[PDB]
Order: structure tokens, then C-alpha cells, then sequence
RNA sequence: GGUGCUCGGUGAAACCGAGCAUCCAAUACUAAAGAAACUUUACUGGCUUAGUACUGGGACCCCAUUUUUAGUAUA
């Protein structure tokens, strides 16, 4: 039950969002909506996701499975 | 004083707990060793009680049993505490917390007493002209767990204008230490 | 918004037009999915794997065209002896194989 | 000039002993006797002295 | 109701918005049966001294009044012509900053009828709600 | 064996010979200052129709733990 990674899809876009939360999403590796990438599970992806959970929709690999 | 033990709460657990129909606080008292406080949570009738039949920034000169229930060795639990500063709210006046001190029959705690005025229709000095002020009401000093004081009945039978009641004489019941007995501060004045 | 006066109409001439069910039922579903967010990365921290995963990346396409310009600018500028010397050992690797 | 500190440090420390065993003394004396004994020897005033009292001539 | 001062000095900030809800200047501390605030609205002196007659007009000479609200807050007003810029007013009248949970008449043991009677000619005359503390 | 108050001694040092307070080798109250902990809440970051749309951090003061003192008591 140990989460390996995390699937990270943005729900929102980049316009009107402010630049420090666009930078997150922008090192997060996310460009376009309904956009899914796998991220791995440590402190510094959860402090990424952590800045920005309003913009995105979090969910674990077995979640996806 | 039906509690629960409330685990682990900051401000969001607070307001969801205000919203459920709760009042939360504390006992501190240092019972086993360091302190072990415990949280709790009242009910807004149990604490409107003890605002209304007892008074705010008064009901510290009691020790009430709290009663601590599961939502059996779940549901058991009676512990001897006094009030400590009730928190009350500045606009609506609700009461946001209780932070209880515990007080077994054998303790040191320092208590607020309040201040009652036995005979204000008969003295001297008041039929001349006037009334009494009362600049320190609720006196506070040092009692025993198992004695504490709920009234103060300050003698104003035999007060004039320029007689004044000091803090130094005060009814002192036995084994009950007056906190602030340097002072020489007006409890009472004839004020006209 | 929250715009009353000023001679241009962002609201009616009462000051907002309060929210429809269309709109709570949004930001009760866009809250839904925040919550759902900072409980998955609750658990996520708490399932937390030692050693944790590390997925693969290639390299960017940056670093890839500029080790490719890297690399061909290696190929140009190798000394005379330098693909018989390789070639030497690439022979003496699968003698060994 | 180790004599000349020698001669009023010794003087010195021998009148303040005898001043401090005094004082130990009378400390001492007042405990075995009643309160109204205290209050004749805890009274905080003093005769004027009567000037008859010539000093070293 | 005037700023007794040697200064005719200027301010920055009117507004005095800020809760107090915790055992924080919220029990009264002179008079026993106290007259309260319930929103933050900044009050110049004249609403000050017509309250003070209006709520005085129901109180007895054995009845003490603890203002708690001394107008020391100069405010600048323009006169009417006067183009904008050039510097700030001249001084025009004097207000208080009124936080939402501060007890602004506190009374001694005049009855606690006749203190809510008083009460409610205070707040016909005051632009911010009133609301009544006693010392329990 | 410890710090000081100063008499002197040289080298400018610092220690030496004295002689009192505890450091050890006390308990029991009171008034100061600090230390770390913590209920509640102000205050805030994000979100925000301006907070019965939320969520993270989180004081000050009081109470309670305790330390450096000073003053008043004990045989
Ligand atoms: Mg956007
Ligand atoms: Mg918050």
C-alpha cells in the first residue's frame, strides 16, 4: 500500500494565475490542461503539490491503477 | 460537565467544533509527572450555565466535577477542577473557552473572589448623602483545593465618607493565605 | 466586482447578484477536489516508501542538442591516431567476450 | 610596610570580632525570657548622652 | 471632546477595525453595568458629548458615568472651493477610533432597567450598534 | 580547592598572605527579572461573492512548570 509516485493533472489554466504558483506548476512539469505526468513520491514533490492544490488534481499510482 | 478528551485541534477543528455545537478548553495542573494537560470540549448549555448561574470573571471560587465521556473503560472518568479565565467573545459575547485548572482537596491554587457588600441600606456615611463605590470588587487570593471560597462578605454596616475598607482587612478564612496582603489599596469608599 | 458606483456597469444597480445553485454546486465540486488534494498528499506522506522512487528521465532537449553539437564537434577535432586506438580495444573487448 | 598593614588589620579584625561576638550575644540573650521582656529590650530610643564623659586627655 | 494637548498635530489613519474577543480590554474594569460597541465605526466628538447628555438626562446625581472615549484624534477637513492637492486641511474637529468590542459607558449601581432605558437613547443617537455588559 | 571588597608585592600582567556570603552541606514565604513549554484567540499565506465555500502557520497576556536574584523568618 506504499505510494510509490503520484499522478498530477492540471484541473485549471495558466491565465490569471500569479507567477510564483505558475513557476510551481511550471517546475512540476505540467503545460496543458487535462494534462497527466507521474511524478515520484518525496518531500520536495509533495512541497510542490502542497503550494498548489487548487489547481490541480493529485492521485496515487495505485488510485490510477 | 460532560467532556471528551478532543485529540488534536488548532483553529479549523475550533470553528468545526463551534459549528457542531461544542466549546472546547483545557485542565492544567501538573496532576502526574511533565504537566499532562488535557483537551476537552463542553457543550454551549453546560458552559451558558455556568456563565449564567455563576457569572463571568466570576465562577473561579468554585471546584466543579467535570465528567469525562466517551462520544467501560471508554466511557469513564470525574475529575475536581477549577475555572481559569473563561474566554469569553467581545461582540457577541459567546464563550470560546473554559482553560480549567485541576484541584484536588489538597492544592495551592490562587482564586478570585468575588466581592458581596453585606448591609449597604444601613451605615452612616450613606444616609448622609450619596452611596458606596466599589473600585476593587472580586479581591483575589490564595485558598486550598477542598476550602475554596465561593463569596467574600465584605462588613459595610459601620463605613462613612473618608472611612475606607482596605484590602488588608478582609475575611480570611483558616489555611486560606491572603495572595496581595502588602498593599494598602481602597476596596470600599464612601463616595458622594 | 464589488463595484457599486463609477458609471460603468460591472454589476446591476444593486451592488452584486448573489450566487445561483449552478455556482455553489461548482465550488462545492472545485472544494470536493481541493480536499481530496491535501488528503492524498496527507497520505502520501505518511506512505512514503524509504528509499523512495526514482522515475526515468531523459535528458531535455536542451542538453540533448547541445552534447550532439558537443559530440560532433569531438568527431572533428580527433587526432590521427585516435580511431585506430579505439578501434584496438574495441577488438580487445570482444576477444574477452 | 608589612608591619604597618600588619598593626591596623590586626586591630582592625580584633575590635570588629569583639563587636561581632557582641552582637551574637545580645542576639542571643533576649529568647530565654517573656515578650514583655522583648519590649523593654527591643525599645529603639536612646538618652541624651549627659557630656560629663571626658575622653583620653 | 477636544484634543487638550499643546500640539495642533496631524494624523495618517482613521479606522480602528480589530476584534478584542478574548479576555482582552472586554471586562469592564470602574463601573459594574457597561454600555458596548458591536462594530468598528470611527465617532467625532459632538455624537460623543450628545450621547453623554442624552444617556446623562437618565442617570441620578448617585450614579457615576465612566466615559471610557476621549476625542483626541485631530481630522483634516477642506473648505469648499479649494482645489485638490496644495498640502494637507486645516484641523476641523475632533474623533475617536471605535474597535467592535470596546465598552464605551460603564455605569455603577444605578438599576439595570433604568441602565438598558439609558441604553436605548444612546444608541438612537450613536451611528454604530450598542449593546449591553454587565460585570456578573 | 570558588568567586569578589580592597591593604600592599612586582612586570605593565595575574596571583599571593587576610576574612567575611555561599559553591557543598536548607526550608519557607514574598516582590522582581529571564528560560522552555503550551488551551483559546487575535494576526496572517493560499483560495476567496468580501469567509454555514475552505485550508496551512500562529502569537501577546493570564494560569501552570521552572532558573538567577533580592527581602522577610527557623533551633
Ligand atoms: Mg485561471
Ligand atoms: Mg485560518
Amino acid at each position: 500500500q506504499a505510494v510509490k509516485s503520484l499522478f498530477v493533472t492540471l484541473r485549471r489554466g495558466f491565465a490569471g494565475t500569479p507567477w510564483f504558483h505558475r513557476r510551481v506548476l511550471e517546475s512540476l512539469g505540467l503545460k496543458y490542461r487535462h494534462q497527466c505526468v507521474e511524478k515520484p513520491n518525496n518531500s520536495s514533490i509533495r512541497g510542490m503539490l502542497s503550494k498548489v492544490p487548487h489547481l490541480v488534481v493529485i492521485e496515487t499510482d495505485r488510485m490510477r491503477y | 460537565a460532560h467532556v471528551r478528551p478532543r485529540s488534536a485541534t488548532g483553529g479549523t477543528a475550533c470553528k468545526w467544533l463551534r459549528r457542531a455545537g461544542r466549546v472546547p478548553g483545557r485542565v492544567h495542573s501538573l496532576p502526574g509527572a511533565n504537566n499532562n494537560k488535557l483537551l476537552v470540549h463542553f457543550s454551549e448549555g453546560d458552559v451558558a450555565k455556568l456563565i449564567r448561574t455563576f457569572g463571568r470573571n466570576g465562577c473561579t471560587a468554585r471546584v466543579l466535577q467535570l465528567n469525562l465521556v466517551a462520544p467501560s473503560g471508554t466511557q469513564l472518568g470525574m475529575l475536581r477542577v477549577k475555572p481559569t479565565r473563561v474566554f469569553v467573545n467581545a461582540v457577541t459575547q459567546r464563550v470560546e473557552g473554559l482553560d480549567l485548572i485541576y484541584c484536588p482537596p489538597e492544592r495551592q491554587v490562587l482564586v478570585d473572589v468575588p466581592v458581596r457588600l453585606l448591609n449597604d441600606d444601613l451605615a452612616p456615611g450613606v444616609k448622609k448623602g450619596g452611596w458606596i463605590a466599589l473600585f476593587k470588587r472580586t479581591v483575589r487570593y490564595k485558598a486550598l483545593g477542598g476550602a475554596i471560597p465561593p463569596y467574600i462578605e465584605v462588613n459595610v454596616r459601620n463605613m462613612d465618607l473618608d472611612q475606607d475598607m482596605l484590602v488588608r482587612d478582609m475575611p480570611i478564612p483558616p489555611g486560606t493565605k491572603l495572595y496581595e496582603k502588602d498593599y494598602n489599596a481602597p476596596v470600599l469608599r464612601c463616595t458622594t | 466586482v464589488f463595484k457599486t458606483t463609477g458609471g460603468r456597469s460591472w454589476n446591476p444597480p444593486s451592488g452584486l447578484r448573489p450566487l445561483s445553485p449552478a455556482q455553489r454546486r461548482n465550488r462545492t465540486k472545485n472544494l470536493a477536489l481541493t480536499m481530496k488534494n491535501m488528503s492524498i498528499l496527507k497520505l502520501a506522506e505518511a506512505n512514503q516508501p524509504e528509499v523512495p522512487v526514482r522515475l526515468y528521465k531523459p535528458l531535455n532537449f536542451s542538453r540533448m542538442q547541445w552534447m550532439k553539437k558537443k559530440l560532433e564537434e569531438t568527431r572533428a577535432a580527433l587526432g590521427w591516431d585516435m580511431e585506430a586506438r579505439a578501434l584496438q580495444e574495441q577488438a580487445r573487448a570482444l576477444r574477452v567476450g | 610596610a608589612q608591619q604597618l598593614q600588619q598593626q591596623r588589620v590586626a586591630e582592625h579584625q580584633a575590635w570588629v570580632k569583639d563587636m561581632t561576638t557582641k552582637f551574637k550575644l545580645q542576639q542571643a540573650a533576649l529568647r530565654a525570657l517573656p515578650e514583655r521582656l522583648r519590649v523593654l529590650a527591643m525599645q529603639p530610643d536612646h538618652t541624651p548622652y549627659p557630656l560629663n564623659r571626658k575622653f583620653l586627655f | 471632546c477636544q484634543a487638550g494637548q499643546l500640539s495642533k498635530q496631524r494624523v495618517f489613519k482613521r479606522e480602528g477595525i480589530n476584534d478584542v474577543i478574548m479576555p482582552n480590554t472586554t471586562q469592564l474594569r470602574y463601573g459594574t453595568y457597561g454600555i458596548r460597541a458591536m462594530a468598528s465605526k470611527r465617532v467625532g466628538a459632538a455624537t460623543i458629548e450628545a450621547v453623554r447628555r442624552t444617556l446623562r438626562r437618565k442617570i441620578k446625581k448617585t450614579a457615576r458615568l465612566w466615559i471610557r472615549l476621549s476625542a483626541v484624534v485631530p481630522v483634516t477637513r477642506k473648505p469648499l472651493g479649494i482645489r485638490m492637492g496644495k498640502g494637507k486641511g486645516v484641523i476641523d474637529f475632533y474623533a475617536t477610533p471605535v474597535r467592535p468590542g470596546q465598552i464605551i459607558f460603564e455605569m455603577d449601581r444605578v438599576p439595570r432597567k433604568v441602565a438598558l432605558q439609558a441604553l436605548t437613547a444612546a444608541q438612537h443617537k450613536f451611528p454604530v450598534k450598542l449593546g449591553f455588559v454587565e460585570w456578573s
